[PDB]
């Protein structure tokens, strides 16, 4: 990950997240959609009984990214670490983590028309993309 | 040449797009071959949904540009995903 595509990101979430955790909910949602293996089972969050525990989530992913970014330079694990949290200790298939990403991704592109433009897209693309551990 | 404002447009989209796909690296987790159209298809989906704002003219000509970009862009989606589905088999 370049220098470059560190100030990027930080710029571009800068813009675009300041309401990415209100959209826990929908990229869910979005998800299951786009791809529908990913409901198949889905033991997570208590769904058939309320929105509470996948809104709340929703926050808990949108202050990840915003520290995570606002350390891309000190914590390169930052993200790589939680991932692992996800597949080791709470049991959720790390192909789910990433698409749910991209649909906050996608889901952000939806609420923020002109402002989440394609670079801010692959700026913070990129910094998705960086899940494997750094030494 | 639908006009002029939506050539340097639909330009520099397929720059913007190419960058997105020229970046992309194919680390784990591997999505299923299926999963991964369905994510390119969701990334135009964006940038058409995005630049059909950008766009300028008469809606006559307006969605005529967007149809030619949803065109275009396919011809860089297409070699990445060929690229892709030939990482899976790899
Ligand atoms: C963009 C990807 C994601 C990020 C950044 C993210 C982030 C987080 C964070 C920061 C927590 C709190 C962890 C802690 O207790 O220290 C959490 C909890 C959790 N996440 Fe995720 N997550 C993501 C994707 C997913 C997906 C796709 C699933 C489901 C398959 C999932 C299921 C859970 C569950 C079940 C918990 C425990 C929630 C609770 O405390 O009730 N996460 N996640």
């Amino acid at each position: 990950l370049s220098p470059a595509d560190k100030t990027n990101v930080k710029a571009a979430w800068g813009k675009v997240g300041a309401h990415a955790g209100e959209y826990g909910a929908e990229a869910l949602e979005r998800m299951f959609l786009s791809f529908p293996t990913t409901k198949t089972y889905f033991p997570h969050f208590d769904l058939s009984h309320g929105s509470a525990q996948v809104k709340g989530h929703g926050k808990k992913v949108a202050d990840a990214l915003t520290n995570a970014v606002a350390h891309v330079d000190d914590m390169p694990n930052a993200l790589s670490a939680l991932s692992d949290l996800h597949a080791h200790k709470l049991r959720v298939d790390p192909v789910n983590f990433k698409l749910l990403s991209h649909c906050l991704l996608v889901t952000l592109a939806a609420h923020l028309p002109a402002e989440f433009t394609p670079a801010v897209h692959a700026s913070l693309d990129k910094f998705l993309a960086s899940v494997s551990t750094v030494l | 040449a639908l006009l002029k404002a939506n050539k340097d447009l639909i330009s520099a989209g397929l720059k913007e797009f190419s960058v997105l796909l020229n970046q992309q690296v194919f680390n784990d987790p591997l999505v299923s071959e299926e999963d991964m159209v369905t994510v390119v298809e969701d990334w135009m989906n964006f940038y058409i949904n995005y630049y059909r704002q950008q766009v300028t003219g008469e809606p006559q000509e307006r969605d005529k540009a967007l149809q030619e970009l949803r065109q275009e862009l396919n011809t860089l989606a297409n070699p990445f995903l060929a690229k892709y589905r030939d990482f899976l088999k790899s």
